[PDB]
């Protein structure tokens, strides 16, 4: 059954999420306006980008142990997770009647042809799409949701990480709190391997994350995209 | 990292 750690955990991720992710949306209104008359979506999707890593960064920080980790350990977790927590994160604006991610309004309704406007292909645009379609298929609860940001955040195995150990100990912590809550609160037919099927999705996301990196490396090389980005971008996903 | 903001942002 739940332990009260484990239920305590889960009241503390729902929260976290809920003080991060604004479902008004209403900061958009902040960002360099979307322009679709190349790279004419790059500034308002930098900043959006931008945005959600600041939001990322917050719910870290409220991820039961993540405090007990150095603050090197921190910083590589959040900069290889960034973008896969993004594009996890995003699944909530995500709709599968037009495969597109409505944040409120016409104008802050991505498609495909937008990110391929922020100087993306569909090499990763195609991928992002179905992962964002099979995720949906998954119909978490909300609080398995905020389990797999904080499991995808808090990951051993990303490159730089120095105290492999204590990362695995606050993962682990947070894996046993998903598997039991599976078993004491998710249903069947939806619980049939509900986990490995959530695991699944996280090695989708290490894939996407690897492309989104090879097509940032090139956008960003040329000085003229580089400086449409944000300095938070450019610190986080590199120059 | 040399990255004060990512640093500033965590606490
Ligand atoms: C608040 C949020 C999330 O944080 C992010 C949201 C959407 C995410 C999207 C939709 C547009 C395309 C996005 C931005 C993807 C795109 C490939 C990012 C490109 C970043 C760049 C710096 C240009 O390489 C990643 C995640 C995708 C809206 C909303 O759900």
């Amino acid at each position: 059954k739940l332990s009260e750690e484990q239920q305590h955990i889960i009241a503390i991720l729902l929260d976290a999420h809920h003080k991060t992710y604004d479902p008004t949306y209403a900061d958009f209104r902040d960002f360099r306006p979307p322009v679709r008359m190349p790279l004419s979506m790059l500034p308002h999707l930098a900043d959006l980008v931008s945005y959600s890593i600041q939001k990322v960064i917050g719910f870290a920080k409220m991820i039961p142990g993540f405090r007990d980790l150095t603050s090197d350990d921190q910083i590589v977790l959040l900069k290889s997770s960034a973008i896969e927590v993004i594009m996890l994160r995003s699944n909530q604006s995500f709709t599968m009647d037009d495969m597109s991610w409505d944040c409120g309004s016409q104008d802050y309704k991505y498609d495909v042809t937008d990110v391929s406007k922020a100087g993306h292909t569909l090499e990763l645009i195609e991928p992002l799409i179905k992962f964002q379609v099979g995720l949906k298929k998954l119909n978490l609860h909300e609080e398995e949701h905020v389990l797999l940001m904080a499991i995808c955040i808090v990951s051993p195995d990303r490159p730089g990480v120095q105290d492999a150990k204590l990362v695995e100990a606050i993962q682990d912590r947070l894996s046993n709190t998903l598997q039991t809550y599976i078993r004491c609160r998710h249903p069947p037919p939806g619980s049939h391997q509900l986990y490995a099927k959530m695991i699944q999705k996280l090695a989708d996301l290490r894939s996407l994350n690897e492309e989104h990196s090879k097509q940032y490396r090139s956008l960003s090389f040329q000085p003229e995209n580089s400086m449409k980005l944000t300095p938070l971008v450019l610190e986080v996903f590199g120059n | 990292k040399n990255h004060p903001m990512l640093m500033n942002l965590l606490k």
